[PDB]
């Protein structure tokens, strides 16, 4: 059950380096209405193209209010093409490894060692967030954010 | 079969016959100057095949 | 040359304008298209006018 | 973000190239020194029955 | 001692900006062939001229092997001329205070007040990492990076 994003489906284009080293960040956000859900792939922004991401943070509101909240956020580069609305397409772990930073909110750094060992490719890849662990019941209305950084023209 | 390919088949085809029958006469002289049509597998002739005519 | 024919769809620029003197020499927005294939295979027929009598 | 065509993607044009390599005859070793008309010629040709 | 890696002897060149105030990163990087030994100088990146510290990751694989481990890495802005290969080499720690990481595969920030701090000179300057203590019994081939966002024309 994808909650496709803005960026994802082409309605707000995201930035490219006109040169190779520049480091390039946009917001990729939602405010997203039914709530999360266990096994809900969020694709929030899209990596532009023959770029390695060299930070990543997250910018989430109090995503599940409760006592113990349970609730797992691990952002990945998603499989197919961009903005194709395919149930079957799969998130990996790779640039975060289930941040707890929905239980409460705040602002998480990239920790897993390989958030900056991501390989490019030529085509434009997707990346998504998948709330792993169903939490409990969680704010309707709530955003989302991942400022990413990512740098064109690497070695 | 010409439509799904660039090039001219019947000027390529009457190349590699003009070639075919050069090579054939080579052939059919060593053949004949030998005496056995031999193992050899780049022959246009076939085994066992003992003299024409 | 000929046994196929691929054409391609543009999908539209959709994506939200830049307002008030920003800057958009980051933003620029990308082309897709998507494609399909056409083969083609000929079809006769033939009418045959009687003989002589 | 910038246009990119990538490589698997069938907007790829593919061009056939027109020359055909050719595998190159052998050189036939009974050549126009050999068959020749009268004795000297290790391949007599027989100048009868090619008319009449 | 000198470990030069392939950002310092020119076989891979690093970006430098085309502005003042655009940030610049690069992923120096290693794959060292041998263990890491303690007096190592590992020569991993360089700092382009007119160019400043703002903000950097080192980021390593796991450099232990037994329990216990005690590596530290510090960071510096090595005096002599890029890719020299000569022991006299000085070193420093003005970017990294003998980081703790290496112990275990992971990621660290500029923590120090120094690393922020970094005056410019017009000529390159090499960026790196030395074991100041040495590594517990134990060690592999592995990764060893440093991004750095520098920027260009401060004042």
């Amino acid at each position: 059950a994808l909650i496709q994003s803005d960026f994802a489906q082409g309605i707000r284009m995201t930035p490219v380096p006109d040169c190779a080293g520049d480091v390039t960040a946009c917001r990729f956000d939602i405010t997203l209405k039914n709530a999360p859900a266990a096994g809900d792939i969020i694709e929030l922004g899209v990596l532009p193209g023959n770029a390695v991401p060299v930070e990543a943070i997250l910018d989430v509101d109090d995503l599940d209010t409760g006592g113990a909240p349970t609730i797992t956020l691990d952002v990945g580069i998603m499989s197919g093409p961009v903005g194709k609305n395919d149930p079957a397409r799969t998130c990996g772990n790779e640039l975060f490894a289930a941040s707890t930073v929905g239980q409460a909110g705040g602002v998480v750094r990239a920790t897993a060692s390989s958030a900056f060992r991501i390989q490019k490719a030529e085509d434009h890849r997707s990346v998504g967030v998948k709330v792993a662990a169903g939490p409990a019941t969680g704010a309707a209305g709530k955003t989302i954010a991942l400022i990413l950084f990512y740098v064109q023209g690497t070695s | 079969s010409r439509k799904r390919t660039a090039h001219d088949l019947r000027k390529t085809g009457r190349d590699r016959l003009g070639d075919y029958f050069y090579q054939l006469t080579d052939e059919l002289f060593f053949m004949y100057l030998s005496g056995a049509r031999g193992i050899n597998k780049d022959f246009i002739l076939p085994t066992s095949f003992t003299g024409y005519a | 040359a000929g046994d196929r024919v691929s054409f391609d769809l543009s999908v539209r620029l959709r994506g939200q304008p830049t307002f008030g003197d920003d800057r958009v020499e980051g933003k620029e927005e990308n082309l897709k298209f998507y494609t399909d294939e056409v083969i083609i295979d000929q079809v006769r027929h033939s009418v045959s006018a009687g003989g002589r009598m | 973000s910038s246009t990119v065509i990538a490589f698997g993607d069938p907007k790829a044009q593919k061009k056939w190239s027109s020359e055909l390599a050719v595998d190159i005859r052998k050189k036939s070793y009974f050549e126009s020194r050999f068959i020749g008309t009268s004795e000297n010629a290790v391949i007599q040709r027989k100048t009868e029955v090619e008319s009449d």
